[PDB]
């Protein structure tokens, strides 16, 4: 009946003024890619940075079980594009934001499905 | 003009020498390249290593098997694995390993001394960034080092597919005579110095297209001296210029053929295709690996 909300804990530690998780691996890339959130190779556009996924996922970094009932990781083995304005905290960004199941972009940071 | 390259390889004329081992003393020792904002040294390093490798006759089959030793870091992540996966075709099988725990983008990661690492399978590409920090405690003549270089030399002879390639990090004091000798069992070899670590004695010993037999006999003691001679008389300007153009970075998908072959089938025609990067030879069974585990009960 008890598990640990790792997500909430980092969200509170950031809110208190904690320093965001460092050492997320930023890739070199053309910055002329699709702009999609999570991808099998860097797809940063002019307004993004691409990071290796494992290094940006809270569950991998903290050695804790993943929320999936399978323990699967959305980020490991892949690349995540982060708005350049948030690349100081890639772990925060990925945790807080959600990917559009339709166009693949970050909801609120590319997804223009709505209009 | 070397500054716009990813790095610099040992010129053939230095390989041909019979120099003796001197201490290594580089003009710019301790200088540091200016790097693009937010980019780690090891990303820049591995990027330039891959850029240099884009210029060789690497075999690149479907379902390529790559293995990366010493992929951990004091940060708990695998920057170089991230670059290798970016570089490598999507779907390339990528195993990495390190003595210390780290999180990786590799398809599988084994923790522990590399000598506990086992696989039934042969591999197409082996990368080692392994380095013992105790190597810094120089207390004698600079002799060939064993340790992990012993495992590596064994792994290559036992688990490298013909036509496969290797890149193995060395330095002035982190080196091994038989690894050099084994460089001569490839169609071509060099020592490649990344331009972003040009103030280091670091190089990657690169064997291009394994032939499972010596093409040329190489005295490894002599060639490490030749390498130090080269570095000592050829200062390399630190340069990160080549990091900026990623437009041609991805490893060409040559779709190279893979064939299971006997040792009786390896003729000079087969050998010539190996040497051109046009053939890989090994089983294409499933890839299984393991790490040995010592069991102990300490109580009482
Ligand atoms: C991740 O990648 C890392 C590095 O990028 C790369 C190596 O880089 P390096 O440090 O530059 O190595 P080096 O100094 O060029 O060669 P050496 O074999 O260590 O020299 C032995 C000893 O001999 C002296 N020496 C050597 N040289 C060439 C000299 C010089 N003295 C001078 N006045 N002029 C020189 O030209 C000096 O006193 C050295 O200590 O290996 C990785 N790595 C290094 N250390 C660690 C580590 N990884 C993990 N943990 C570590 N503790
Ligand atoms: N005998 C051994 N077996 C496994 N790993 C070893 C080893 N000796 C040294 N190493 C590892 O070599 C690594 C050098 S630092 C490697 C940096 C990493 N490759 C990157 O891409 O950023 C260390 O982490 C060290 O643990
Ligand atoms: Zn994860
Ligand atoms: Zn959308």
């Amino acid at each position: 009946a008890f598990a640990v909300d790792a997500a909430k804990a980092y969200k509170d530690y950031l809110a208190s003024g904690g320093q965001p998780i460092t050492n997320c691996v930023k890739m070199l890339c053309t910055h002329t890619g699709t702009g999609q959130a999570i991808t099998v190779t860097p797809e940063a556009n002019m307004d993004q940075e691409s990071f290796g996924g494992a290094s940006c996922c809270l569950y991998c970094r903290c050695h804790i079980d993943h929320p999936n009932p399978k323990g699967f990781c959305d980020l490991k083995g892949k690349y995540v594009q982060i708005p350049t304005t948030c690349a100081n905290d890639p772990v925060g960004f990925t945790l807080k934001n959600t990917v559009c199941t339709v166009c693949g972009m970050w909801k609120g940071y590319g997804c223009s499905c709505d209009q | 003009s070397q500054a716009w390259q990813p790095g610099v390889a040992m010129p053939n004329l230095y390989k041909m020498q019979r120099m003796l081992l001197e201490k290594c003393d580089l003009q710019n020792y301790g200088d540091s390249a200016t790097l693009p904002k937010g980019i780690m040294m090891n990303v820049a390093k591995y990027t330039q290593l891959c850029q240099y490798l884009n210029t060789l006759t690497l075999a690149v089959p479907y379902n390529m098997r790559v293995i990366h030793f010493g992929a951990g870091s004091d940060k708990g992540v695998a920057p170089g694995t991230a670059v290798l996966r970016q570089w490598l075709p999507t779907g390339t099988l990528l195993v990495d390993s390190d003595l210390n725990d780290f999180v990786s983008d590799a398809d599988s990661t084994l923790i522990g001394d590399c000598a506990t690492v086992h696989t039934a399978n042969k591999w197409d590409l082996i990368i080692s960034d392994m380095y013992d920090p105790k190597t810094k405690n120089v207390t004698k003549e600079n002799d060939s080092k064993e340790g992990f270089f012993t495992y590596i030399c064994g792994f290559i002879q036992q688990k490298l597919a013909l036509g496969g390639s290797v890149a193995i990090k060395i330095t002035e004091h982190s080196w091994n005579a038989d690894l050099y000798k084994l460089m001569g069992h490839f169609a071509w070899w060099t020592a490649f110095v990344t331009n972003v670590n040009a103030s280091s004695s670091e190089a990657f010993l690169i064997g291009c297209n394994y032939l499972g037999k010596p093409r040329e006999q190489i005295d490894g003691y002599v060639m490490h001296a030749n390498y130090i001679f080269w570095r000592n008389t050829n200062p390399i300007q630190l340069s990160s210029y080549s990091l900026f153009d990623m437009s041609k970075f991805p490893l060409k998908l040559r779709g190279t053929a893979v064939m299971s072959l006997k040792e009786g089938q390896i003729n000079d025609m087969i050998l010539s295709l190996l040497s051109k990067g046009r053939l890989i030879i090994r089983e294409n069974n499933r890839v299984v690996i393991s790490s040995d585990v010592l069991v102990n009960n300490e109580n009482l």
